[PDB]
């Protein structure tokens, strides 16, 4: 019927955030981080993979972290 | 050697038999999109206008000319990248002329390697286990779950072979970059070969389930210069 | 008088079947000429300039 | 065996005319099927000393 | 099925004149509108004179607008119209832009 | 009421049960999944406290209750029992009471298989259970004994129902029906029933040894005595592939009719879609050894195991072809059951081609035990075989039950399981080509992101099924209301161009078929009378 | 001889349009992981 399509994109946009808001609850019950996930770890892990000349031609980075 | 956040690709290669690994890959690859291009056009421009078809063609059941041209299209190219793909089995599996045999058996989480050429100044046979280095003992800038307590050591340039066993459960011997996947069965000895083109560390893991330690069990390798490995040799 | 107008289905699924092959072929032939080979020829580089520094 | 016919005659479970709604029968019938994995990571918790 | 276009309407002329009531005219005419050709002149007049014999008009209003979803162009709805022009005249069959117009 | 379901010899009534256990088990199938998934989000442990074992377990948890008790009981003992005798016009199913027990032994396969989880510390092996990680040495205690039971009684079970299917085809078909002329969901039972009665008796003898070795002083598979862990898994793989083709056949016969029904067209080109569907069927016996390319097997046997495999894509490809052939020059009515089928083409495409790459031996070096692996049969298993499994609920469950759903709650549902599916599996090909293996609860840190990708698509597709049981509680309770009100589609053939609504109300149904035909809930006592056919 | 336009700019005028949609819809189901890298701290830092 006329109005249902924008009822279903609505839909569909609220499960969207109901599951996504719901990973983030649960989430903060979950263990701590590793000791490794972090930029200054992060950056000597890069300093003994330039010394073995590490991934020639694609890059050998490791830091993702804050 | 190492993989890194976000890759999308093969890890860098430092054999001929993974950059003839990835030629095949990306071989095939070419033919996948085009078929894929053609399934997703079709389908796309199917609804969108014959969802507004008012008057079906219920008389259309059959066609001679294009089910027997749609047979014999899919066996031209599956027969295109067949070529290859023989040429790279047999060119992988022979192992003529090596310099030198190094053995590696699989433990209940962690490696074993032996060195019984005999070259070093005294004769006797290396040998040393590897195991991961703990959470707990880590030194910062080492790396989780694959920097371990020892390494093999090899030279560049030069005709391997592996031997790969096991002593209780099936486990795996595996390096992304050189190419090298071979199940390690308690029983039986398989064999594979390498020539590493560059130096550097390569890691690997174990690839069998073997039980509660089958994250923990990684693989280090470092390739090293001639005189730098008969000097490592001749010590350890 | 009109003359017979036929085969309209006919000859638009002649066009759709090559429209598909050259919209499969143009994605096929960036991924070997614009990715494939661009890593091939880093790859080419860094070796034939490591065999420089053996002189 | 002869049988009834209709709309609620072919399931084994009751829908209407019942006290009870049957939301209770519904919903705690998925609700025990979802929740049998974690009876068993509870019991193998208690058993490591992680509890 | 090996059928020639003057096969074809030679055979459907045959049809219309044998359909006996509403559900036999109706159902000649899905058939004759689903395969792929626009079916002729001659063929498009034997279907008028066909729901007049059972006094249905709406009928008679669909077979105009079946032949202006099938022509290619619309230059081939206008020289349709402008060979059954008398016929849909004669009988008082109006076109459904004209009957209900925007 | 006693009497009429735990003593029945009605193949609909069972086919409800079958139904009603089958849904019962994607409920703890998918909560696994979600717990894997969760300890799978981050580097370190997360929630599992560490015990790797218990990781493990609920890994074949997870892979024994989605296939053995979800996919088969509702593809084959649910729409198999239901529709199989109502398409050819027979009044029951040869031999009732083995119908009845190829039932009752799933759900005491369950007080097996669960009790083994809770007993010593489970089974940590794999769905596939490779010895000797899962002989008495390195599995102590009663665990893997009772996850063989378990497998045992879904043998008997699937066995019963094949011979079964196979004596009610081809003895009580109606007046003038000829093989020739059977619908094409009967032809996909027909041809399953003869996969499983030749394949599950060699499944049988693997598992039945290594129960032996385990307690009985046997040596089939231990290399003390002699014996050979690789004889196992050429004995479970002879049975393993055969199997992923008894899970996708009745799924293509599903699809056929879907596809036919939404177009106003009949299947294009239907003779040889039997011929496609018997071809593939048989073709599934000569390729198993493409799941053993790296353990150490000659190089003129991997080049005979690469020719099998890859042949297999030609009749496939026809069926596919064939689909596209049959919507195009349509009249395409977009209900739900027809938004899974356009899916199904498109998603199984994809699944389908990464198998090709995986079907020569020298490119599975880099793709063993790699998450590209596990990419490649969450296509095909899980935007494959169960998006028909949805199409096929959405289009016969109106008719079996005599209740209409809400359409455009349901057009939501299929959204939200299309997104969140692509979301978990499309990431797992770039962390398996980049080298992370499969069956680890942790890793390394390079692998951290898509990782997090996938653990948020897991939390989407949960949602979209707790919609689907929300949808059947709608259904049930409000289902009368939801015909005269708007809120469902009441035909899924709407009337011609040329026909009017009045001559419409003459023949309301146009089917090939004859099941759209019979009152809406079916008569427990369908024909009397024999159908008669031309 | 036929009557109208060419059937090459009755086709033209229906399929052009239709190209680009094709390829805007299958550039977001092949390239939305590329939007999740985008926002990441790994990526061009
Ligand atoms: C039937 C097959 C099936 C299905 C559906 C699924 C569904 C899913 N699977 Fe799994 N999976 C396997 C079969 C299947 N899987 C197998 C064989 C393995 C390997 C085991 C091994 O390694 O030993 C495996 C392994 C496996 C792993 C590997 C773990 C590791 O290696 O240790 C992971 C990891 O995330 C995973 C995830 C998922 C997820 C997230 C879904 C979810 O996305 C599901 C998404 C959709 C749904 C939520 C399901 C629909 C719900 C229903 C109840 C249907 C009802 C329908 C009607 C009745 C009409 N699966
Ligand atoms: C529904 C289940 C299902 C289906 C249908 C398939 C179908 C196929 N599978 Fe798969 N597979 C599994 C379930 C399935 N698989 C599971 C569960 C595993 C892992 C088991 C485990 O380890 O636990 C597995 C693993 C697996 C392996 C072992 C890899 C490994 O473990 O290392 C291989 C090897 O070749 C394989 C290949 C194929 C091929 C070639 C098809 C072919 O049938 C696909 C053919 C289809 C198409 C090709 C698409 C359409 C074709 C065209 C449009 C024609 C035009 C194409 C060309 C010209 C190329 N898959
Ligand atoms: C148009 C294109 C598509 C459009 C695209 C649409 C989709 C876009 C997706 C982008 C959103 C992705 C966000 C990912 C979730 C997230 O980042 O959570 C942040 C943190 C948890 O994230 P974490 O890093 O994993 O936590 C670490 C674990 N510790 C160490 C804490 C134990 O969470 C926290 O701890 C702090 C936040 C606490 C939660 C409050 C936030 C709001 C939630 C409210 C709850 C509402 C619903 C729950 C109802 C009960
Ligand atoms: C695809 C890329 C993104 C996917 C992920 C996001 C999905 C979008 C979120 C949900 C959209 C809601 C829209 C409302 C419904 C609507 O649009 O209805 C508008 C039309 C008709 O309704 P109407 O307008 O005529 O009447 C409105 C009266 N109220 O229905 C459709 O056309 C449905 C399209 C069917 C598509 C079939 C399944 C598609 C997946 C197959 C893969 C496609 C091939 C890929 C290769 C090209
Ligand atoms: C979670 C599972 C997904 C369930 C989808 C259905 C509900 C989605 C909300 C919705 O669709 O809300 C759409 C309707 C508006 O449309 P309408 O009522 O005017 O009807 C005519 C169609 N235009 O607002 C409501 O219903 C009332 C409020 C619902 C709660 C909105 C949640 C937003 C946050
Ligand atoms: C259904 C299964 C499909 C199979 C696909 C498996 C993968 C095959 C290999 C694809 C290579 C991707 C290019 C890497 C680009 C890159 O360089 O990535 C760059 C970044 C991070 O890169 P970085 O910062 O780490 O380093 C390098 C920095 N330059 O990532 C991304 O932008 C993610 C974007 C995703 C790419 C879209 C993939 C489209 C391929 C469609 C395949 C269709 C299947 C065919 C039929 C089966
Ligand atoms: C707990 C309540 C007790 C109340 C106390 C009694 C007081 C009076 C209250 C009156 C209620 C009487 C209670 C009797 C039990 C009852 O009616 O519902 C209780 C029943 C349980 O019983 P069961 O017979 O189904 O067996 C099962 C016991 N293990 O739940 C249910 O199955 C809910 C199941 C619904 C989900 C199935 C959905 C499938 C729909 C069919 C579609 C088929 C498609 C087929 C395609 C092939
Ligand atoms: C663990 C140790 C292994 C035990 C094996 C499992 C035991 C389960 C069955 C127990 C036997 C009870 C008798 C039921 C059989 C019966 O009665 O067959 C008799 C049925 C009765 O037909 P009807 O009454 O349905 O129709 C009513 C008509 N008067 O005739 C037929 O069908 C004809 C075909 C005979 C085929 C019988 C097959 C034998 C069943 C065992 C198969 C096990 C396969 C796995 C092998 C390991
Ligand atoms: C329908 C029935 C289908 C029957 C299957 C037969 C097809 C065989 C083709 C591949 C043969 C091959 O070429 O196998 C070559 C390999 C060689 O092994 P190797 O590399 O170790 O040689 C190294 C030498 N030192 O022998 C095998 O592996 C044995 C497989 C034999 C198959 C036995 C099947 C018996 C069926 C019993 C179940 C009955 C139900
Ligand atoms: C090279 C590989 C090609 C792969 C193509 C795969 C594409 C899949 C998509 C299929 C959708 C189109 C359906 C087929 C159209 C059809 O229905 O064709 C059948 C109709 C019916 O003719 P008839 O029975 O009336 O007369 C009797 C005819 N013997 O004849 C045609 O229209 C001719 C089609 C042109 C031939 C194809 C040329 C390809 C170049
Ligand atoms: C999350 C809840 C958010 C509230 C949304 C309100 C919807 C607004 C509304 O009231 O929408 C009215 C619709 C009726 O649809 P309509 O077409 O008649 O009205 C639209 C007029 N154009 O009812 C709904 O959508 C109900 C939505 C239910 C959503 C899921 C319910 C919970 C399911 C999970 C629990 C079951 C699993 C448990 C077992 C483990
Ligand atoms: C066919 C189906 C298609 C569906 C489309 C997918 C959309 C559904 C939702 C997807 C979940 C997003 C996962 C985010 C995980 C996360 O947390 O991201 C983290 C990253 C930062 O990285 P970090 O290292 O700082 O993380 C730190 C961890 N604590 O922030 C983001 O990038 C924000 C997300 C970007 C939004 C893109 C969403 C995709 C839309 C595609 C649109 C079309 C693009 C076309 C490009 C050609
Ligand atoms: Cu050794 Cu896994
Ligand atoms: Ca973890
Ligand atoms: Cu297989
Ligand atoms: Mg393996």
């Amino acid at each position: 019927n006329k109005g249902d399509s924008s009822f279903i994109a609505k839909g569909v946009a609220a499960g969207l955030l109901f599951s996504v808001g719901l990973f983030a609850v649960v989430r903060m019950a979950g263990g701590q981080d590793a000791k490794t996930m972090n930029k200054e770890w992060q950056l000597k892990s890069d300093e003994y993979l330039k010394s073995k000349n590490a991934n020639p031609w694609g890059g050998y980075s490791q830091v993702q972290s804050k | 050697d190492v993989p890194t956040p976000y890759a999308c690709y093969f890890q860098d290669s430092a054999t001929p038999n993974q950059e003839g690994i990835l030629e095949l890959h990306d071989n095939i690859m070419f033919y996948l999109l085009v078929i894929l291009g053609l399934v997703s056009w079709m389908l796309y421009t199917i609804v969108m206008t014959y969802s507004k078809n008012p008057i079906a063609y219920k008389y259309i059941k059959h066609g001679q000319t294009i089910e027997v041209i749609w047979t014999i299209f899919p066996a031209v190219i599956l027969l295109i990248i067949a070529f290859p793909s023989f040429i790279l089995l047999y060119l992988c599996d022979e192992v003529i002329s090596p310099a030198m045999t190094i053995k590696a058996i699989g433990y209940q989480w962690y490696w074993k390697y032996e060195y019984s050429d005999f070259i070093n100044d005294s004769g006797e046979t290396v040998e040393f286990e590897s195991y991961v280095i703990p959470d707990e003992l880590l030194e910062e800038g080492q790396l989780r779950l694959l920097d371990t307590d020892t390494s093999m050591v090899v030279p560049v340039d030069t005709h391997i072979r592996f031997v790969v066993t096991a002593a209780d459960v099936i486990h795996d011997f595996a390096i992304p970059s050189l190419g090298i996947k071979v199940d390690a069965t308690p029983g039986r000895l398989n064999q594979v070969s390498a020539l590493i083109q560059r130096e550097g560390v390569f890691y690997g893991a174990c690839s069998e389930l073997c039980g509660t330690g089958h994250a923990n069990m990684p693989i280090k390798i470092e390739a090293v210069s001639l005189p730098k490995f008969l000097e490592w040799l001749n010590e350890q | 008088t009109i003359a017979p107008i036929t085969g309209t289905i006919k000859r638009r699924v002649i066009m759709d079947i090559v429209l598909g092959f050259s919209l499969g072929g143009v994605m096929a032939s960036y991924w070997w000429w614009g990715f494939h080979m661009d890593k091939i020829n880093k790859r080419e580089k860094f070796y034939a300039e490591l065999a420089e520094r053996k002189k | 065996v002869h049988f009834k016919d209709g709309v609620y005659e072919n399931i084994p479970f009751k829908v209407k005319g019942r006290k009870t709604p049957y939301a209770l029968s519904h919903f705690g019938f998925f609700a025990i099927g979802f929740a049998v994995p974690f009876v068993a990571c509870y019991v193998q918790l208690k058993k490591s000393g992680a509890f | 099925d090996e059928e020639t276009f003057e096969e074809f309407t030679a055979r459907y002329e045959k049809e219309f004149d044998e359909a006996y009531d509403l559900f036999e005219v109706q159902r000649v005419l899905n058939n004759c509108f689903s395969y792929d050709l626009v079916p002729a002149p001659a063929v498009i007049e034997k279907a008028l004179r066909a729901a007049r014999r059972v006094n249905d008009l709406p009928t008679a209003i669909r077979v105009f607008e079946a032949l202006k979803y099938k022509v290619e162009n619309e230059d081939q709805y206008k020289a349709y119209l402008d060979e059954l022009k008398d016929v849909r005249q004669e009988l008082g069959v109006p076109l459904k832009e004209e009957l209900f117009p925007s | 009421m006693v009497q009429r379901w735990l003593y029945s010899t009605n193949a609909k009534d069972i086919a409800v049960l079958y139904f009603m256990l089958a849904i019962f088990s994607g409920m703890a199938g998918t909560a696994m999944s979600l717990i894997i998934r969760l300890e799978l989000a981050a580097p370190g442990s997360q929630y599992l406290h560490g015990n790797s074992q218990l990781f493990n377990v609920l890994v074949v948890g997870h892979a024994v209750l989605m296939i053995f008790f979800l996919v088969m009981p509702a593809l084959i003992g649910g729409f198999g029992n239901y529709l199989l005798p109502l398409m050819i016009g027979a009044t029951d199913t040869a031999f009732p009471r083995i119908n009845n027990i190829a039932f009752w032994v799933l759900p005491m396969g369950l007080v097996c298989l669960v009790t083994s989880t809770l007993v010593e510390s489970g089974a940590g092996t794999g769905w596939t259970v490779y010895p000797p990680l899962s002989s008495i040495q390195a599995h102590s205690g009663p665990s893997v004994d009772l996850a063989i039971f378990a497998l045992h009684l879904t043998s008997i079970s699937s066995l019963l129902g094949a011979i079964n299917f196979i004596v009610t085809t081809l003895n009580m078909r109606t007046n003038g029906m000829t093989m020739h002329k059977l619908p094409l969901f009967v032809w996909s039972i027909f041809i399953t029933a003869f996969l499983l009665l030749l394949s599950l008796p060699v499944l049988s003898a693997g598992i039945t040894m290594l129960l032996l070795d385990r307690n009985f002083n046997t040596s089939f598979f231990e290399v003390s005595g002699g014996g050979d862990p690789i004889l196992y898994e050429h004995l479970f793989w002879f049975f393993g592939h055969p199997e992923v083709y008894i899970l996708i056949i009745p799924g293509f016969g599903i699809i056929s009719h879907v596809v036919s029904t939404y177009s106003k067209k009949p299947v294009f080109g239907e003779i040889s879609m039997v011929y496609a569907m018997a071809s593939i069927g048989l073709l599934g016996f000569l390729v198993w050894s493409h799941h053993m390319y790296i353990v150490g097997l000659d190089a003129d046997t991997r080049a005979y195991f690469t020719s099998a495999t890859m042949i297999i894509a030609i009749p496939t490809g026809i069926k596919i072809f064939s689909w596209l052939a049959t919507i195009h020059g349509g009249s395409i009515r977009l209900a739900t059951p027809m938004l899974y089928a356009i899916a199904f083409l498109f998603l199984f495409t994809m699944g389908g081609l990464t198998g090709v790459a995986l079907a020569n031996a020298s490119l599975d070096v880099a793709f063993h035990d790699t998450y590209y692996v596990v990419g490649h049969f969450h296509y095909v298993l899980s935007m494959g075989a169960i998006f028909s499994l949805f199409a096929g609920y959405y289009y016969w469950s109106p008719q079996i039950l005599g209740l209409n759903y809400n359409e455009k709650l349901a057009q939501i549902q299929f959204w939200l399981i299309f997104i969140g599916a692509n979301v978990i599996f499309f990431p797992m090909h770039f962390l398996g080509i980049n080298g992370m293996p499969r069956r680890i609860p942790d890793y390394p840190d390079a692998f951290a992101g898509w990782n997090y990708v996938a653990s948020i698509g897991s939390f989407i597709a949960t949602l979209s099924l707790f919609l689907f049981i929300y949808i059947l509680y709608d259904q049930l309770v409000n289902g009368l209301n939801n015909k005269v009100n708007n809120k469902s589609v009441i035909y899924n053939k709407a009337p011609d161009f040329v026909e009017s609504n009045t001559i419409f109300n003459l023949n309301t149904v146009k089917s090939s078929s004859i099941e759209f035909l019979l009152t809406s809930p079916p008569a427990v006592h369908s024909f009397n009378t024999p159908a008669v056919q031309s | 001889g036929r009557i109208g336009e060419s059937w090459v700019i009755t086709e033209g005028r229906r399929l052009i349009p239709e190209i680009f949609q094709w390829s805007a819809v299958l550039s977001v189901c092949l390239g939305w992981p590329g939007a999740v890298y985008f926002f990441s701290k790994a990526r061009k830092a």
